[PDB]
RNA sequence: UUAUGUAUUUACUGACCU
């Protein structure tokens, strides 16, 4: 069964389907998911942070945009 | 528009179909609203452009005449980069207006 | 570079006659690419395959000889690893090679086939198909390479040589870096290339018009 | 729940910061790291006020505006209040007949002198840091 | 839809009196060389007398035809009438469209052929 | 209408302080709805410093209920003999004895 | 714009500002303050 | 809560359930429709079915009570049916 | 002739306090038949009746020439009231055929 | 026939049941009764007085004084929504909508829908009681769940409505009835009102869920529909979801695209039952999915081609009409074989009905030949030996020209036949037809010659056939009874095709005007100048300026009219005329000419004094030599009057032709005009002088009006203080990047308008603050910009509308011109802030800085340390090579 | 003396509007 979780959506008020902006009642938890996942898809975006981060290691690009890539599933921890 | 503020956008993805303004309407931008610096053109979205809703005003719905623009002001904004601006309801001006 | 908007990813088809446009995370573009009368190019407006809290790795195009479009891009849906608290929700959510087909009859993209992975592939290489070859999408992906095709391949796994005994491994897989896709008018080959420089001739041999086997060798370095 | 200014004053390394309101947050260490946080300005001062932030200019009468110096070395003020005062002597009569029979050429002052105002004689005014942020005394305290 | 047309043909005569049309092009004029008019929607307990005995208000009724069946019916629903004079026709399609007669309200418009067996609206 | 708010009636007060009493289209000048035939009527129905519009006594009252029945109609003819000449003053206390003298 | 300055009330016209002079009578409740000018009568 | 172990449609037969869904909402609202026995229908046409929207869909017709019967005797038939390779839960296997 | 004239009711404003039970009886029998009247309790409503016949052309009867006639002394007005609402379904009537007809 | 149980059912509460002679009156017991309630409140009327009946008794709340006085104080609300002045409108109304979730929906609405469900309502108390259902329906969200089946049987005759404005309203609100019930409300709602046996709310409860799916989607109910069409009990359920399928497609067109197979194959399930309403409805529902699609999916209708290729074989009646519309709607959609197949062996049916008598079926193969005739496959020599003679043999009559969706059908048609056969074909058949005694049927001639005339040429048209239509074009001209322009735009269409070829019937034309233009004053004279202003194009081209100098000498005294419209039309032409010959060569000179034009201005009607600054512009600024130059300065005490014109043209042509004086004259006399003119209490008069303040600013480049727009904001006024700063929003938005200049002029200024008291000033200084942020972007000026967000940023908190979306906009103009790291150094550490009403306002900024920009805040956000369980440091960026 | 709820004018805003 359930009960009374019946809240498909509402008024258009204007349509935050950006994800990532946050309403008033954001956590910190999940702001800072919002903020690592947009850091990571800026660094594989820009050839060049991507370039910095891998002389950093000797990691091959493809190795850094994989891990890259799967740490923006769950990158700050389980809520 | 800016003034009405009860008036929705369409907001869905733009196509390639050039938004047309009506005659009572030309020379307005279609976010800001204003009169100068016309530096983009209208992209508006296939379902509001089909069939009989083609050439019509973005904003009035009347009859379109010349194309639509957006302001260097909407431009440098990116306010062209959202969805199609075509304004969908018709709310609360001109409805009673024609009841009076 | 944002997350939202498309540009990162980008896949055409083969014959070229669409064209995808994609994002890291929510949403996908599909224009049709045609020409008119003056031998023009021309674009349509842009399709739209949206898809809420999924990831994608890697788009790529699927060839389909003269049949409608289809797309093949690694997915991976995370709402479920970010509601559960216990942390291991989001170790087990295996990523999706998904297959988006246009309908160019009814000008719409819609999700043809979704299948699950058993590990975390990383890119993918197209597969010439049509009248060419066996149509599908090898999936490159650490310490192994697999060709998956839908419908009725059975899925072909076939771990990656690592080199005899070279002293580099205390934990370490081995991913592909590089396609380089080759089309010699009587076979095609695969000059893949593992992240130490190291080149592969992959080699599809088919028996039937479905896939067989797979096969690869040390090409150079 | 609400842990009180004591211990939430005693746990963060820039406890200069933590107020009466913050213990009533939702989220208290993170709002005293961001309220100590480097650069930020803080939030306006009439949050928590009741007076709509300046309906408590009632009373005061201040002077109306002092022109910047490179547009009084034009005598457009001297000008505009010459003809303002000229003008509040005026009937309906005349301001109806100068309506119809108008005399110009009343200030014609020249175009090389406001020219040269705004572009040889240009003042850079006081400007202040992004810190300083207003509130409503704020140019009554000058005794800094 | 079976009774619109009532309101179609009635919305023309509102329109030319709206609008103010000369009884030359009053649509009449082309429904000339025909003292034929088309009845519709009749109630099935109409004998020919009894139709006669309605429609001669604006002048008797030479040519009556209604569409009795074959073996198993008596009556489908339509009329024909054919009058003295042409104009008995146009008084009788703007006056006695959408009146109604035990029920089912009937209309009335003009032929400009002949008497069809079976061609029109049921 | 003639509705006659407070804003103007102080006006016409500040008025008839600076102008006078037989002058009345140089003050309806200033009041934006108002005519002088509608000034006239509110200054001597509503704002004359001579109305005591309050203060119903004992006097006026057995005064006026055998003088409105002396002329019956008639509330502007008795209107200056009672003296609290509003004439409508005159009705509503009539009226109101008229409750009182029923309930 | 008018002001009454012991009431420190705003006023858009004139008969705005002249029909305040009846309501809200600080204008006595200077009592106190002129109990404070002068400490008896 | 019981609602959520998924389901798989191919797992399922349908022509045999249909006639005790449609003895069942007989018994539930006390005479016959067809759309809400072609609502069955339907919603269990697709392959992966969502149960919180049947459950939404059935308490707006019926009263949010044998709605919540309905769904708590209609889900363990599919889930013993797709248990079995032959299709069928425990109500007809048995009889 | 006339459907769009809602009948078998007519609601009745400024009426009397004195009504015991009579008058009504009186003036809405004299017309016709009567299938019942309505008598508010509420002060506004005493004062306000309804009478409901079992004849149309009684109803016209009173509404047609009862307008602003005036009684004990307060002259009512007549007019026809809208029925729009109700309060409980009726349900689980059986209503069968049983051979009527 | 009622009984007793039935009646109580029926009855409200608060009830129970049980010659001649002279003689004299008396003084009686006061028979003064109240019969109108007790305050100011409307007027009521006499049908008023069931539905406000407790209104006029007084309540005096107490001892009858539940809440429920509250509960119907809204009578009161609704008898000043519903009767009276608009002030009381807007007051009760804003009351009802502030206290709407107060009220509940309860005494709300069972008050409201009886009153909506009274025969005398009006179509303005129709609009101003569902105003009040739609603005109670975003307060109510989730309250109306028992209130929607009540709603709708009050509402749905809103969609078959026929003023137009009425359909949209029901399409409105019960959109926002649909995404505010959900879903399971609609479904458990509308239902049994499937079934029910009136065909009004049978039908009207298929448009209900059409707009229903339209607002929720398609495959939310997609379940529903083939629920309810594959229900084989009572064929009206049928009829009914498969009209629900038609009207879906009407309304969102290709929309129902992607859903469109899935639906389809509902439908064939149709096109084969026993009732011929099922499946003529069917074939009008696969005609409008096929019309929605356009051009595709014509392998998704394969499925339906078969039967219906047997229907049209088979069938006769109005089954065959619904297939034949049917099947002229599919043809365009498929490939060019099947296509011309289909029309080659659909063609022998319709000119085997053109013969017909229905008007339904005249209409649907007057659409059909549209669409079979434009393909590729019909071959010119085939239409025109038997499709078209029939076609006009039988369509082109009078009947067809009266009913306006047979008028706009036959002539759309007509036109298409024009495009594959030709252009003199069509018109040589119906060009004889401008010279007959039918208005509408000489209007139809007309508005088809000019629409094949438009699209086609007039070089397919001979010498033998031009005279034809240019006596045709003259008599129908001379001879029409209204107001209509389609004769007009046909006249000017017509010679604007001939083009040089008009060149022996220009004497014939302008004979004919200037006689045209005295008859009896009787209004065939705004004709005549217009037919002038159209026609005046043709003549330049032409080579004739000889008698465009004769009759620009002539509209010259034309102008002395009486008639507004008909000097209006005398403008128009002049106008044309005046733009079709250059200003310096006109036989009229401007010399003389504008000063005809100044008194001209002062006419208070908006045609004339519209045409009259169009002119007066034209002259302003290509023949400002032409004058005193104290004449431009008296006539730029006119353009302060020629203000406050209710057209906002005449508004804004006035404001160029200030542009164009001071560019003549000098920006130190038009701007006295227009800074005396800033208090004057009137917007549309401010705003619109304010406006003509930047015009003279940016045209006159400014140091010439900024200065003294600078000295006027010491005049201790509200009105131009709002002037001037309203005056430098217009200013720096029409300077752009000129802006550079002047940005350390005006921060002294900005900065005592948003330190000042009065927040209309600071509203009008954070517009300011907007344009010039973006006009000095990327010029190196952000340390102005940095000291005026000082000010702008504590305006943050206020709740006037106005001014929160003027600060909202300034600091969504900031955020590009100082950088989203400034931006998000003032959002930070009030994000988290303790109060809500902080919170949300800095929420939303960061909203719009997220959205605004969200790349470049990554290297801007703070660092945030790690917590017990999270990690919350973005390491990546922290080490270093 | 900040302040409410309302009856209630007066001013003001949005290039609002045939
Ligand atoms: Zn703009
Ligand atoms: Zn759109
Ligand atoms: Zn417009």
């Amino acid at each position: 069964m359930t009960d009374r979780y019946t809240i498909h959506s509402q008024l258009e008020h204007l349509q935050s389907k950006y994800i990532g902006t946050g309403h008033a009642d954001t956590t910190k938890w999940e702001w800072l998911v919002n903020q690592h996942r947009d850091s990571y898809c800026s660094y594989m975006g820009h050839f060049d942070l991507l370039n910095y981060f891998a002389i950093a290691e000797n990691e091959s690009k493809a190795r850094v945009r994989f891990n890259l890539m799967e740490k923006m599933l769950q990158p700050c921890g389980p809520p | 528009a800016k003034h009405h503020p009860d008036l929705i956008f369409c907001r869905k993805q733009a196509g390639v179909a050039i938004g047309r303004l009506c005659e009572k309407c030309d020379g307005k931008c279609v976010i800001c609203d204003s009169y100068v610096r016309p530096c983009t053109l209208v992209r508006i979205c296939d379902e509001c452009n089909y069939g009989s809703y083609q050439g019509r005003c973005v904003i009035c719905g009347g009859p379109g005449v010349s194309d639509a623009y957006y302001c260097k002001e909407c431009t440098i904004q990116e306010k062209d980069r959202d969805g199609c601006p075509k304004i969908v309801n018709l709310g609360s001006s001109k409805t009673d207006l024609f009841y009076e | 570079c944002r997350r939202i908007v498309p540009g990162q990813f980008l896949a055409v088809d083969p014959k070229g006659r669409a064209v995808m446009i994609s994002a890291i995370e929510k949403q996908k573009l599909v224009y049709i690419l045609n020409r008119d009368a003056a031998a023009r190019l021309t674009i349509s407006s842009p399709l739209e395959a949206h898809k809420a809290n999924t990831l994608v790795y890697h788009v790529v195009g699927v060839d389909v000889g003269f049949e409608n479009p289809m797309f093949a891009c690694l997915e991976m849906d995370y709402e479920e690893a970010d509601n559960d608290p216990t942390g291991e929700a989001a170790a087990n959510t295996q990523q999706t090679l998904t297959f988006y087909e246009l309908d160019l009859g009814l000008n719409h993209v819609v999700r043809k086939y979704s299948e699950p992975l058993e590990e975390h592939g990383n890119f993918l290489i197209t597969v010439p198909g049509g009248s060419d070859g066996p149509s599908g999408v090898l999936i490159c992906s650490e310490n192994y390479i697999t060709y998956k095709n839908f419908g009725d391949q059975p899925d072909i796994r076939c771990p990656i040589p690592r080199r005899r005994n070279d002293l580099d491994d205390p934990e370490r897989g081995m991913i592909f870096v590089c396609s380089a896709t080759h089309k010699t008018k009587s076979m095609f080959f695969f000059l893949a290339q593992t992240e130490q420089g190291d080149i592969f001739k992959i080699t599809l041999e088919t028996d039937e018009d479905m896939v067989t086997e797979i096969r690869l060798k040390y090409f150079d370095t | 729940n609400r842990f009180t200014v004591a211990e939430l004053k005693q746990l963060v390394a820039r406890p200069d910061v933590v107020e009466m309101h913050d213990v009533t947050a939702q989220d208290p260490k993170l709002l005293v790291h961001l309220k100590a946080t480097r650069n930020s300005v803080p939030v306006p001062r009439h949050w928590c006020f009741k007076r709509k932030y300046l309906q408590g200019k009632r009373g005061i009468e201040k002077p109306p505006f002092e022109l910047p110096d490179f547009i009084k070395r034009t005598g457009i003020q001297e000008m505009r209040e010459a003809l303002q005062e000229k003008e509040e002597q005026k009937t309906m009569k005349s301001k109806m007949r100068e309506k119809v029979r108008p005399k110009m050429g009343k200030i014609d002052i020249d175009y090389q002198k406001l020219h040269d105002a705004f572009f040889k004689w240009q003042t850079k005014p006081k400007l202040t840091i992004h810190g300083d942020l207003y509130y409503e005394g704020k140019e009554f305290e000058t005794r800094l | 839809n079976p009774l619109t047309k009532v309101k179609l043909i009635n919305e023309l005569n509102e329109r030319e009196v709206q609008l103010g049309v000369a009884d030359k092009v009053s649509w009449h004029s082309e429904y000339k060389d025909s003292a034929w008019i088309f009845l519709g929607g009749l109630p099935y307990e109409l004998t020919e007398g009894d139709i006669i005995c309605v429609f001669s208000q604006y002048g008797e009724i030479v040519n009556i035809n209604l569409v009795r069946d074959k073996k198993t019916g008596k009556s489908k629903g339509f009329c024909f009438l054919c009058y003295e004079d042409q104009r008995s026709t146009i008084l009788a399609v703007d006056n006695f469209n959408g009146i109604k007669i035990k029920g089912r309200t009937i209309r009335v418009d003009h032929v400009s052929n002949y008497r069809a067996p079976k061609d029109s609206e049921e | 209408g003639g509705v006659w708010r407070n804003t103007e009636d102080e006006i016409l007060k500040a008025a008839v302080m600076k102008y006078g009493k037989n002058q009345w289209s140089r003050i309806a000048s200033l009041l934006h709805r108002k005519s002088a035939k509608q000034c006239k009527a509110r200054w001597y129905e509503w704002l004359d410093p001579s109305i005591k519009k309050t203060e119903w006594s004992r006097e006026e009252e057995e005064k006026l209920l055998h003088l409105a029945k002396l002329m019956p109609t008639q509330w502007r003819t008795i209107a200056p003999i009672i003296g609290r000449t509003a004439a409508q003053c005159l009705e509503h206390y009539e009226f109101l004895l008229d409750k009182a003298a029923q309930r | 714009s008018y002001e009454c300055k012991l009431c420190l009330t705003l006023h858009n016209n004139e008969g705005s500002y002249l029909a305040h002079t009846q309501g809200k009578k600080h204008q006595t409740n200077l009592a106190r303050r002129a109990a404070k000018e002068a400490k008896e009568a | 809560e019981c609602l959520e172990k998924k389901v798989d449609m191919s797992k399922v037969n349908l022509e045999v359930i249909k006639p005790w869904i449609t003895k069942r909402v007989t018994e539930i609202l006390g005479f016959e429709d067809d759309v809400v026995i072609e609502f069955i229908f339907n919603q269990l046409e697709v392959k992966n079915p969502d149960s919180k929207m049947m459950q939404i869909n059935l308490t707006g017709f019926l009263n949010g009570k044998n709605a919540r019967e309905f769904m708590g005797e209609l889900w363990p038939l599919l889930l013993s049916a797709q248990e079995n390779i032959a299709g069928i839960p425990s109500a007809f296997l048995e009889l | 002739r006339l459907p769009p004239e809602v009948n078998r009711i007519l609601y009745i404003r400024n009426l009397p306090y004195k009504i015991t039970a009579e008058e009504m009886y009186d003036i809405f029998g004299k017309y016709g038949p009567i299938r019942q009247i309505r008598v508010g309790n509420t002060p506004e409503t005493r004062g306000t009746a309804y009478v409901v016949y079992e004849d149309i052309f009684d109803a016209k009867n009173a509404c047609d020439h009862l307008s602003g006639f005036n009684v004990c002394n307060r002259y009512l007005v007549v007019l026809y009231y809208n029925a729009n609402r109700a309060f409980q379904k009726m349900d689980t009537k059986k209503k069968e055929e049983q051979l009527k007809l | 026939p009622l009984s007793d149980e039935e009646l109580d059912a029926m009855f409200p509460e608060g009830y129970k049941v049980l010659t001649g002679f002279h003689m004299q009156t008396e003084d009686r017991t006061m028979k003064s009764v109240n019969d109108q309630p007790s305050g100011n409140l409307p007027f009521l009327k006499p049908d008023d007085i069931q539905y406000f009946d407790k209104l006029l008794v007084d309540v005096d709340e107490s001892t009858l004084s539940p809440e429920e006085q509250k509960e119907r104080k809204i009578m009161k609300l609704l008898l000043k929504i519903k009767n009276g002045t608009p002030p009381m409108r807007k007051a009760a109304l804003r009351q009802i909508t502030d206290k709407a979730r107060e009220f509940g929906a309860g005494p709300l609405f069972n008050q409201i829908l009886p009153l909506l469900m009274s025969p005398t309502l009006e179509d303005q108390e129709r609009h101003l009681l569902v105003k009040v259902i739609d603005r109670i329906l975003y307060k109510l969200d989730d309250l109306v769940r028992p209130y929607v089946h009540k709603i709708l049987v009050v509402i749905e005759p809103l969609l078959i409505d026929e003023d137009y404005y009425a359909r949209v309203e029901g399409r409105e609100i019960i959109s926002n009835l649909a995404k505010a019930a959900g879903l399971a409300t609609m479904i458990s709602t509308m239902r049994p009102d499937i079934d029910n046996m009136d065909e009004y709310v049978r039908n009207t409860t298929a448009r209900a869920f059409a707009v229903v799916a339209s607002a929720l989607g398609i495959p939310s109910l997609l379940p529903f529909l083939k629920a309810v069409c594959k229900s084989k009990k009572s064929w009206q359920a049928r009829h009914t979801g498969i009209k629900i399928v038609q009207q879906i497609a009407i309304l969102m067109g290709c929309a129902i695209l992607p859903h469109l197979r899935s639906l389809v194959e509902i439908i064939e399930h149709g096109l084969v039952d026993e009732q011929q309403k099922v499946r003529t409805i069917s074939a009008l529902a696969i005609a409008a999915l096929a019309e929605a699609a356009t051009p595709y999916g014509i392998e998704s209708f394969d499925s339906v081609l078969k039967p219906l290729w047997k229907g049209i074989r088979q069938h006769r009646g109005k089954g065959l009409a619904a297939f034949l519309k049917a099947i002229g709607y599919l043809i365009p959609l498929m490939d060019a074989e099947y296509a011309n197949y289909y029309t080659r062996e659909v063609m022998l049916i319709l000119i085997r009905e053109f013969q017909s008598p229905d008007e339904e079926m005249k209409k649907i193969v007057l659409k059909v030949v549209k669409q079979c005739c434009g393909t590729d496959g019909v071959e010119a020599n085939y239409i025109k030996t038997e499709i078209l003679p029939p076609f006009f043999k039988h369509f082109w009559q009078h009947r067809m020209a009266l009913d306006r969706r047979n008028y706009r059908q036959l002539v759309d048609t007509t036109v298409e036949l024009a495009n594959k056969v030709g252009a003199a074909e069509i018109i040589s058949r119906i060009v004889d037809d401008l010279k007959d005694e039918a208005e509408q049927y000489r209007k139809m001639v007309m508005e088809t010659i000019e629409k094949i005339m438009g699209n086609l040429g007039a070089a397919d048209i001979d010498h033998k056939l031009e005279e034809q239509l240019i006596d045709g074009i003259l008599y129908a001209f001379q001879e029409q009874t209204t107001e209509d322009s389609v004769m007009l735009n046909g006249f000017g269409t017509v010679v604007n095709a001939l083009g040089k070829r008009v060149k022996p019937y220009l004497p014939q034309i302008c004979g004919t005007v200037l006689w045209r233009l005295n008859n009896k004053s009787a209004k065939v004279r705004q004709q005549a100048a217009d037919l002038i202003s159209r026609t005046a194009v043709v003549m330049k081209t032409c080579q004739e300026e000889k008698l465009m100098g004769h009759l620009g000498v002539v509209l010259y005294e034309y102008l002395g009219e009486e008639y507004p419209e008909v000097l209006g039309s005398i403008l128009g032409a002049l106008k044309a005329i005046v733009n079709v010959i250059g200003m310096h060569k006109m036989t009229p000179p401007i010399k003389d000419l504008l000063p005809r034009l100044t008194p001209i201005l002062k006419n208070r009607h908006e045609k004339v004094q519209e045409n009259c600054i169009d002119l007066v512009g034209r002259i302003a600024d290509r023949g400002a030599e032409y004058v005193s130059a104290r004449e431009w300065m008296r006539i730029c005490f006119e353009l302060l009057e020629l203000l406050k014109a209710h057209k906002k043209a005449i508004r804004r042509a006035t404001v160029n032709t200030f542009g164009y004086i001071a560019k003549a004259i000098g920006p130190h006399d038009v701007l006295a005009t227009l800074l005396n003119n800033l208090k004057v209490q009137e917007r549309q008069n401010r705003v619109c002088t304010t406006v003509a303040i930047a015009i003279v600013a940016e045209t006159c480049s400014p140091f010439t009006v900024l200065p003294a727009l600078m000295n006027e904001y010491r005049v201790p006024e509200l009105n131009v203080q709002n002037g001037v700063l309203k005056s430098l929003s217009f200013l720096f938005e029409y300077i752009g990047e000129m802006g550079k200049d002047y940005i350390y002029a005006v921060t002294p200024l900005l900065e005592d308008a948003l330190m000042d008291r009065d927040l209309v000033h600071r509203q009008t200084a954070s517009a300011v603050v907007q344009h010039m942020s973006l006009g000095v972007y990327g010029f190196g000026c952000e340390d102005s910009l940095n000291h005026l967000l000082n000010y702008v940023w504590p305006n943050v908190f206020e709740t006037s509308p106005h001014v929160i979306q003027a600060v909202m906009g300034a600091l969504e103009g900031l955020r590009v011109a100082i950088g989203p790291c400034r931006m998000l150094q003032y959002c930070l550490q009030g994000l988290f802030h303790p109060a809500r009403k902080v919170r949300d306002v800095y929420w939303k900024i960061y909203n719009s800085i997220y959205i605004g920009s969200q790349d470049a805040l990554i290297a801007h956000y703070p660092r945030i340390y790690n917590d017990d369980k999270n990690t919350y440091i973005r390491y990546e960026l922290d080490y270093i090579l």
